[PDB]
């Protein structure tokens, strides 16, 4: 019956100059696809199928898509498809094709993209004039394409890779168009704009999470290639910052199109430019993305000689924010390899900086990191500097002291938590231990002899006080935990969690008791 | 006592602690020199050394020695101390 | 912006959800920031209507924008459940020891996925210590390798008063609690003394006193002093007012700061 209706709507509207879509769906659905083609062929009437029949595309394209294919059924669908793409007014057509934007998701995205990419060309060229169209189609295409997860060492189920090569095939003809033109005409302009817009998109989403041996090398190469193909080559190169950091990684780490760029080869010059990109990598939470950032930092850093990195470089933001961003990942990121790595990269960084650069970075990370462990690490490093910093400075005189006020400062010092403050205090106590040992009173290259009394007041004693208070609280909480336990007539293992703390105190005291033993002995 | 605490509803954030290979007693990298020996003019004793006890956590022989002149035990967990 | 807020204002059925989910398609990132914040607040403060519905919203966003868009969301949720089970276990672990005289809860959050930041200088009140000492050493048992960072400025509690003509329940900030408790020692404190004690940055401390003073409980030497104006100073004297009266027994003094 639905066929009869379709013909009735045809002959009804075939005089002149929505349900129509519906009779299409029906006719197409289980029943005859035959008489539909028998209707379109004979090419009467062109005017409706021109202005109308594009509507029939969707049900057809689902009856292609949703159908398993692998069939001699479908070729009769493909026929009427091509016939539609041929006979339909272009403006209203691609829009229907752009229905793909919504229509599928997940694994079944690719098969839509792979299916309609060609028709998207044949249509778009039909209207020679519009770049705005291409802008549209590329935007939507990349929208959908951005959703699929990016594989590593995987045959791909989601179809992302073949969809990127396919995109490249689609896009080339548009970029091969502009390469040769007499005119400056605005259509060429907006076409360039939309094109490189899509290039920043692809630079950004797919390539930023992508890992390398390599379809993502072909893709990168071919896109950045397009960036050369238009004006504004990559070398010259907000919110584009993600795109740019992806590009930086692709060029400097993957050596992609690296030939065009000038030689440079002073690791400093590249470093200062690249630091920013590294930061933009480290602010991200993805493992892939963090990893890439770390690789770019390491690479940049490997080339520099130890203690070359000049103090004044810290007057660029990324130069401070990046070590911080490292401290971020060490502490906050799930992936242990990454945490261990980030710690390392920190230690390398410290190593590269000149003396006062180190002192500056320490002072900053001390009042910034807010983690007793990374503070103990910073303390370690300081001790190392003081040690080295004597043969023939920043780590010796009142500057050192200025740096000591920061380490030996007790927050809420009498009552501090020595459980979580345990490591930074162990650090500080060992650093003292060194200092009192190395230089005599009356030699005093270091620091301390001036500060010693003020130290024992503002650090040492209140630490005694704190230890006492603590051991007392913990012993008591235990004993009367037992008293409570017995008076109630699982098994008291629950208490061991406390015993641990006691050890941590008796550790420190043994250290403290030692320092003072020296503090007198060497006085 | 004028003020008595009935309820306390508290928020806390957790992060990861950082891990390095250290003599816990003094703090210096294992595989590196004990601190007293880092501050030392090069000495006979200046060749302290890695010691392990059964508990398996490891120390500078230097540090664990002066720990053992005082208590009989291991400082980290608590165990009377034998070598390995 | 408001495209986000609307969802939290409604969520403070799944039909009326999807009815937004259409407008969702319409710069979704800067949107996910705001929506995150919304969610976070809806979480730590408990409340938030139907939880299963929040989860259906999440999982609805999941397939839509993919994994990483959600993931912080998911982490906050499961962080909440994780805290519920944490509290359960802690109540069970204390069950063999002397109990806490107060009624204790804690939500522990993955520092990474939550907007909250920076904590503050603070000096934990002795009355608040043992709870803390006990839970710290407990977390260390369930997870070694972790560090706990206590955000007091998001921490709320309940005082009970013995020095008034009547017994009140005060629902208060932890800064409030820390201040008030200081009054079990003396009847008057200079602002200076209160920063040297509760270790609360003066900038903050001021606004807090201003709130308490606005509250019946504390008072200045100057009765004619407009507290909504007069600027508190280091030597300014803050007095406890035993004349306090309330037509409510359980009264909440913890209020948006202005
Ligand atoms: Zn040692
Ligand atoms: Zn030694």
């Amino acid at each position: 019956m639905a066929v009869e209706e379709l013909q009735s709507i045809i002959k009804r509207c075939q005089i002149l100059e929505g349900l129509f879509q519906l009779a299409g769906q029906r006719c197409i659905e289980e029943g005859h696809t035959d008489q539909l083609l028998e209707i379109i062929q004979n090419e009467k009437n062109k005017v409706i199928i021109k202005n109308m029949g594009w509507n029939l595309v969707g049900p057809v394209v689902r009856c292609l898509l949703c159908k398993d294919k692998e069939d001699s059924k479908r070729k009769v669908y493909f026929l009427i498809f091509d016939l539609l793409v041929k006979l339909c007014n272009p403006k209203e057509l691609l829009l229907g094709l752009l229905e793909l934007i919504e229509e599928p998701s997940g694994k079944q995205i690719s098969q839509s993209i792979l299916l309609l990419l060609q028709p998207l060309q044949t249509v778009i060229q039909k209207l020679h004039n519009k770049a705005y169209s291409i802008g549209l189609a590329l935007s939507t295409l990349w929208n959908q394409l951005s959703l699929l997860p990016v594989p590593y060492s995987k045959m791909d189920d989601y179809g992302l890779c073949q969809c990127c090569k396919a995109l490249i095939e689609f896009t080339k003809p548009f970029v091969e168009e502009v390469i040769d033109n007499k005119e400056n005409s605005l259509e060429n302009e907006k076409l360039k704009d939309e094109l490189l817009k899509f290039c920043f998109k692809s630079l950004k989403c797919p390539l930023l999470t992508a890992q390398f041996f390599d379809p993502f090398r072909y893709f990168a190469s071919e896109i950045i290639g397009f960036l050369s193909a238009i004006g504004h080559p990559f070398p010259k190169m907000k919110q584009l910052a993600d795109s740019m950091a992806s590009l930086a990684y692709l060029v400097f780490v993957q050596g992609i199109h690296i030939d065009q760029l000038p030689m440079v080869l002073s690791p400093l010059y590249l470093l200062q430019f690249n630091m920013g990109h590294i930061e933009v990598f480290l602010q991200r939470t993805e493992e892939s993305v963090i990893s890439k950032g770390l690789e770019l930092l390491e690479n940049s850093l490997l080339r520099i000689e130890d203690n070359s990195l000049l103090y004044q470089y810290l007057e660029i933001k990324s130069f401070l924010t990046v070590p911080q961003g490292l401290v971020k990942v060490m502490t906050l990121c799930p992936i242990e390899t990454l945490r261990k790595k980030s710690l390392a990269m920190l230690q390398l960084y410290i190593n590269k900086l000149d003396s006062q650069g180190k002192y500056t970075l320490f002072r900053c990370l001390l009042n910034t990191s807010n983690h007793s462990g990374v503070e103990a690490f910073i303390i370690q490093n300081i001790k190392n500097q003081i040690d080295m910093s004597l043969k023939r400075k920043w780590f010796t005189g009142p500057q050192l002291i200025s740096l000591l006020d920061l380490v030996l400062f007790l927050p809420e010092g009498a009552e501090t938590d020595l459980l979580q403050n345990s490591d930074r205090i162990m650090a500080s106590l060992n650093l003292l231990r060194y200092l009192v040992i190395k230089d005599n009173e009356n030699d005093n290259q270091t620091g301390l002899w001036t500060e010693l009394g003020n130290i024992e007041n503002n650090f040492l004693k209140p630490l005694h006080i704190g230890l006492n208070m603590s051991k007392a609280h913990y012993e008591a909480e235990i004993k009367n935990s037992q008293e409570a336990q017995k008076s109630k007539d699982p098994p008291e293992m629950q208490l061991k969690v406390l015993h641990s703390a006691l050890f941590t105190f008796d550790l420190i005291e043994s250290v403290l008791a030692r320092v003072e033993e020296l503090i007198e002995i060497k006085t | 006592k004028r003020f008595e605490v009935k309820k306390w509803n508290a928020v806390a954030l957790w992060a990861w602690d950082i891990v390095v290979d250290n003599c816990a007693i003094c703090r210096n990298h294992i595989m590196d020199l004990c601190i007293e020996c880092q501050a030392n003019q090069a000495s006979a004793t200046s060749e302290c050394t890695v010691a392990w006890g059964v508990c398996n956590h490891a120390f500078h022989f230097h540090c664990i020695s002066r720990w053992l002149k005082t208590r009989q035990v291991c400082p980290l967990d608590n165990r009377e101390w034998e070598f390995q | 912006e408001e495209l986000a807020r609307y969802c939290d204002s409604l969520l403070k059925l799944e039909d009326t959800l999807n009815q937004v989910m259409e407008k969702f398609k319409k710069d979704k990132d800067v949107f996910q920031k705001f929506y995150a914040k919304m969610l976070a607040k809806r979480l730590v403060h408990q409340n938030s209507a139907s939880d299963d519905a929040e989860a259906s919203m999440i999982s609805k966003l999941k397939q839509a924008c993919g994994f990483e868009y959600t993931s912080k969301l998911q982490r906050m949720f499961q962080d909440i459940g994780v805290s519920k089970d944490l509290n359960e276990q802690f109540k069970k672990h204390l069950t063999n020891s002397e109990p806490l005289d107060l009624d204790f809860s804690i939500q522990v959050l993955s520092s990474g996925s939550w907007p909250f930041q920076q904590s503050c200088t603070f000096a934990l009140p002795s009355e608040l210590e043992r709870s803390y000492q006990r839970f710290t050493a407990f977390y260390a048992s369930r997870h070694s390798g972790r560090k706990l960072t206590w955000l007091y400025q998001l921490s709320k509690g309940e005082l009970v008063t013995n020095c008034f003509k009547n017994r009140y329940t005060l629902q208060a900030s932890t800064f409030q609690m820390a201040i008030l408790l200081q009054y079990n020692t003396e009847d008057a404190y200079t602002v200076q003394q209160l920063t040297d004690s509760t270790q609360i940055k003066m900038d903050i401390l001021a606004q807090v006193l201003q709130i308490l003073l606005k509250s019946k409980l504390l008072v200045l030497e100057d009765e004619n002093a407009n507290v909504d104006e007069v600027e508190l100073k280091p030597d300014t004297l803050i007095k406890l007012y035993l004349g306090y009266k309330n037509k409510k027994l359980r009264v909440n003094i913890n209020v948006p700061m202005k």
